[PDB]
């Protein structure tokens, strides 16, 4: 039976002097045992092929917004996918969701990160606006 | 070699994977561009 | 085998005194049982974990457009996911597709709805522009 | 037990007297039997039901950009899905990714095409910006 | 989120929106305001 | 969809588009109309 993990936001972090915003995740659906949310990252415990999907809902007039999903393991970082959305300059118009997904080989011990490469990014913490999930194939 | 310093109105955008001119986006700029745009 | 259902539009409905538009769905691919489209909704017959995906193609200058996918069951309404796109002001330019998806636990008796929260929304009936699908995992 | 294929760009092609741009694809992940990339198209060798997903990243001021994913076999062409994104007129802001996916019955001998219906489309060759994938269900 | 201040609650955005921001690209909730704002 | 009326059939949009509406963000089908 396929392992699944669907995550929604519980908080947001953007360190001072950084140009990055990250989401703290909490599980809302889990079957099987090969992945574990650890705050702003997800730990891979079982090597395999996974479907990874990520949506972020932005309410931000910054010229482009989006997210970068990466895997880090064995001293290396690999970008799996990026989603990019141009935003309007008027705040009442500046709402856009950004969805992307794909199938990737992940190794035991890897860390998956979802980063918005802007400081203090204005994203929704709504569980139906911003979310992250995994299906082991 | 290439230079992309925020103090001279440019930043390396890690989402777009390119050097971006702050002047071209002032008003919709990210925090990197605060010095130059304000 | 994994049950599947891919649905496309037959027509769109918007009640006179409402701020909502819905799609009447027809099946174009089915394997197995457990789900059934009935007009503007989909009935869940078999409890399980499903991948659910939705795209709507808008041709509409309304400042933002998008869809809200929800589950109704046990006297409760829960939003699963939303997709949001800002639209330009010129009709010849105002085209945008909005795709979102996730993996969700659906119960026997649940009703799945796809709603566009604008009256008389202008969306494509094209089967390759607007569609709704389910895969049982 | 699911066959997968994740493909990324090696090059883009656009013949002079045409209004189309296509991508030459290279696999970065392959498992199992069923599919074969052959330059700008993918060949289906095993009849079945497949999840298909596609992203293209555009840096282009053309009023709308996007992609059309189709299957050709038995003397007929059938469009499976398309993704459409309105682009801003300012080149400094004109970045957008376009993602779409769905589940489709594919037949042995079919050709899968991904076409951008504009000549000389300005799209990213980055493997995390533009990609195409299949999972046999 | 008073309709007297030219605002409406948008059930897609889950947020209060000002009609004055969006006349010409407005939904049905803003029709009266956008018609009558300069009367 | 009459080409002589300054229109082209957009195979992405599956619709007839007027070149005059999109000059400056036009695809190659509109090159002659928009440049002249
Ligand atoms: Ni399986």
């Amino acid at each position: 039976k396929h392992s699944v993990l669907h995550l929604v936001p519980v908080n947001i972090t953007s360190k001072a002097d950084s140009d990055v915003t990250e989401v703290m995740w909490q599980p809302v659906l889990r079957r099987g045992r090969g992945l574990e949310a650890q705050g702003d990252i997800v730990r891979v415990w079982d090597t395999g092929i996974y479907l990874l999907y990520s949506q972020v809902l932005f309410h931000d007039v910054t010229f482009t917004m989006g997210q970068v999903v990466s895997r880090e393991g064995q001293g290396r970082r690999e970008t799996l996918f990026r989603c990019i959305r141009s935003m309007p300059s008027d705040p009442d118009r500046a709402y856009n969701s950004c969805y992307s997904a794909g199938v990737f080989h992940l190794h035991q011990g890897d860390i998956i990160t979802v980063k918005i490469p802007r400081a203090n990014a204005k994203l929704s913490l709504s569980p139906h606006g911003t979310f992250l999930g995994f299906v082991k194939l | 070699s290439l230079s992309c310093r925020k103090e001279q109105g440019k930043f390396y955008d890690h989402l777009l994977r390119d050097c971006i001119s702050c002047a071209s986006i002032c008003g919709q700029h990210p925090k990197q561009c605060a010095y130059f745009c304000e």
